[PDB]
């Protein structure tokens, strides 16, 4: 299972 | 938290229009210019075979990163708009898992030449039959189809920014926890579409637009073929496929 959406919202 | 989320005057939806279209810009991917000068850069004969040859595993690893790449410039203009990032990470995650896919197809359109019927793949245009290898032709048949009644629209850049903010932010998404800030949103950005369309003498395309449910008809098709080619192939998705579109198209 993957959570890359949570790092890519996060990330700025 | 944000202006957007309660009643908004003229002059505040006028904001939200060169909002949305500037977001739009630093996020398209490709400009138009780029992709309206290589409409004669087609795939040879010889190249469309190349394509046609190759292993049903490689085309779908190929367009799957293809898809990856293109969501992830949808998820910039997300974050980019205007009450987006207010919303809670719950909804944040629920409207980009429903709506990111819709966005790429709508997206797309620009991406589709009307008068040859073939797409922008891989740095030259190909027809339909470029895709033969997938092993879903009903599929390809319906994003070029799709794509084609987008492309009789004439769509502006400034009308494709203002209706992609539309299809993600939906306040029917099944999931949403923050469904009334979602609604006044969806509403002010109606509005802001409404506005342009108005002040351009193009409220005519609204009757001539999609159904909300053709948009879900290609995702679910998309997620269909999908759970068919992770049967015949399952390392190829577990070990060649990336993250983000396994968490948006198999749920991990
Ligand atoms: N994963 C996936 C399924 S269909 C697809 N497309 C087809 C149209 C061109 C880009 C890639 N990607």
């Amino acid at each position: 299972k993957h959570k890359i959406l949570h790092r890519l919202l996060q990330d700025s | 938290e944000n202006l957007y989320f309660q009643g908004a005057s003229l002059t505040e939806i006028e904001h939200l229009v060169q909002s949305v279209c500037k977001s739009y810009r630093e996020t398209c991917q490709l400009r138009l210019e780029d992709l309206l000068r290589q409409r004669s850069n087609i795939f040879s004969r010889e190249e469309v075979t190349g394509y046609q040859r190759k292993s049903m595993w490689e085309m779908w690893e190929r367009c799957a990163h293809h898809l990856t790449e293109a969501i992830q410039y949808v998820v910039e203009f997300a974050k980019r708009l205007s009450g987006f990032m207010e919303l809670c990470q719950n909804d944040q995650i629920v409207l980009l898992k429903a709506g990111a896919m819709e966005v790429v197809l709508v997206r797309m359109c620009r991406a589709y030449n009307a008068d040859n019927r073939t797409v922008f793949f891989e740095g030259k245009y190909g027809g339909m039959e470029l895709f033969r290898a997938l092993g879903c032709s009903e599929l390809i048949s319906s994003i070029f189809d799709f794509s084609h009644s987008l492309s009789a629209l004439h769509f502006s850049e400034d009308e494709i920014a203002l209706y992609t903010a539309l299809v993600l932010i939906n306040a029917h998404r099944p999931g949403l926890q923050e469904k009334r800030k979602v609604e006044q949103l969806q509403y002010n950005l109606e509005l802001a579409f409404h506005h342009h369309l108005c002040k351009t003498h193009r409220q005519s395309i609204l009757a001539k637009l999609p159904p909300k449910g053709k948009l879900r008809s290609l995702c679910s098709q998309h997620v269909e073929r999908l759970q068919i080619f992770q049967h015949l192939h399952p390392i190829v998705v577990q070990a060649a496929f990336p993250p983000l579109y396994k968490e948006l198209f198999s749920g991990g």
